């Protein structure tokens, strides 16, 4: 998932948003 | 923007950053 993604892998804010409430 | 490594707590800051007020959900194994 995004936590995976974000450290093993890149990410970017636009991904992080799906995440918001 | 650019793009981010982020690991640990630095995620977390992240998504604080990007969602404010609207709040947000940490989900590693997700
Ligand atoms: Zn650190």
């Amino acid at each position: 998932x995004i936590v995976e993604q974000c450290c093993a892998s890149i990410c970017s804010l636009y991904q992080l948003e799906n995440y918001c409430n | 923007f650019v793009n981010q490594h982020l690991c640990g707590s630095h995620l977390v800051e992240a998504l604080y950053l990007v969602c404010g007020e609207r709040g947000f959900f940490y989900t590693p194994k997700t």
